[PDB]
């Protein structure tokens, strides 16, 4: 790989570089580069590593789905045959974004998650596993669909009983793990009384247990808590 | 739906 | 090149799509593909080449001042050394803005300026060959820097001696050339009378023609004239 | 300075 020849260190500096720079492609091959030097990653640079990733595969996703619309228009009564342009370059954007998806769920198989042990570390990948099979399925229409849905299933649940037996309920990445999960059933399978319930009942054993906190670990909780409360204000 | 956002670190 | 199986009508079709997208990096592969046909550009094709190439080293000038500032500060006095890292990193986003730079000025020289013969296209192109070598002055430091700077002012000089023969004073090209002109002048040729008295020149004669045009044209000028207005009002 | 902004076509 291209950043073989580079320091783990300086692949971590520049990094945060990128990011500052705003240029997430480039944060996202340096942090790739830095999981393949085989050292298990601390909790900075786990957030590096998800940072990077999320942006450049958010910035996909959005393109994909103006993309999408775009051709869904095009197959309505009424519209004029524009020919095969619209499918191809979504279909390219799409090809892209599944790249990418794959890169990340590569580098978790080999071999983050089985070198994670501690619940932070273990909890942060798994809930990264179901996200990035989230984002593929999105764009899922095949035989592997159902399959694409259960590994997201799958990633998120392990996820969920390591975090409910490990971690207090204000945890951060647990809030976030049920946030994303609620998600994957409100928008992936179709189950939203299931999204509605888990958000609820997270909110409220977070709340339940922000007594114990220091002020500064009250604020990330709360940021989390109040984005379950908006999410449970859409839906319903 | 929102899922988490992702701000700088 | 990748985009030569492609139709001409295509690649535009998708330069448009890459645009409604956000992804100007795709646009300007598309743009550069069209342009390789070889045949001229519509007022349309120069504006979507233009708004294509402008996003892609937008994001890499403001990429490069962020890592400049950071390379800077780590020279002062009192700051502990880091190693090379943050000069490698600021390197290699400098080396890929020439690269964009570099293939933007070849496609005008090969050969959209040859073949422009009226003046909306001769000094469209013109001003962005200006605006283009003024992007590599920007970071230029070695023997060609003086060479650099001169090619922008030679080619915006074109550009301004054509726009005051061939077009009104009101033209939104020739508003946007003297304000990119103004520009080189505050912040490359270290001129900032010149760039002053440039601005102020160039609102006061189209002030005095906007009565000949229409609504529609009275408002794509006037931004241009308060762009001009905003940039005087900054240097005084 | 501020040189010509880039709106959408
Ligand atoms: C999945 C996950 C959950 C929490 C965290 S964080 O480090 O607390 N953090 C950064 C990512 N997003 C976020 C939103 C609100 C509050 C905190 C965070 C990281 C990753
Ligand atoms: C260089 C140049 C000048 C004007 C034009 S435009 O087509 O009138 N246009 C699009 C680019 N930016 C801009 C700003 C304000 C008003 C109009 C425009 C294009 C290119």
């Amino acid at each position: 790989g291209a950043m073989g020849s580079m320091e783990r260190a300086s692949l971590i500096q520049k990094a945060k570089l990128a990011e500052q720079a705003e240029r997430y492609e480039d944060m996202a091959a340096f942090m790739k580069g830095a999981v393949e030097k085989g050292e298990e990653l601390s909790n900075e640079e786990r957030n590096l590593l998800s940072v990077a990733y999320k942006n450049v595969v958010g910035g996909q996703r959005a393109a994909w789905r103006v993309l999408s619309s775009i051709e869904q228009k095009s197959n309505e009564e009424g519209s004029e045959e524009k020919g095969p342009e619209v499918r191809e370059y979504r279909e390219k954007v799409e090809t892209e974004l599944q790249g990418v998806c794959d890169t990340v769920l590569g580098l978790l198989d080999s071999h983050l998650i089985k070198e994670a042990g501690d619940a932070e570390s273990r909890v942060f990948y798994l809930k990264m596993k179901g996200d990035y099979y989230r984002y593929l399925a999105e764009v899922a229409t095949g035989d592997d669909k159902k399959r694409i849905i259960d590994s997201a299933r799958s990633a998120y649940q392990e996820a969920m009983d390591i975090s409910k037996k490990e971690m207090p309920p204000t945890n951060p990445i647990r809030l976030g793990l049920a946030l994303n999960f609620s998600v994957f059933h409100y928008e992936i399978a179709n189950s939203p009384e299931e999204a509605i319930s888990l958000a609820k009942t997270t909110f409220d054993e977070a709340m339940a247990d922000l007594h114990t906190l220091s002020e500064d670990s009250y604020k990330d909780s709360t940021l989390i808590m109040q984005l379950l409360r908006d999410n449970l204000t859409l839906w319903t | 739906t929102p899922s988490l956002p992702t701000p700088p670190t």
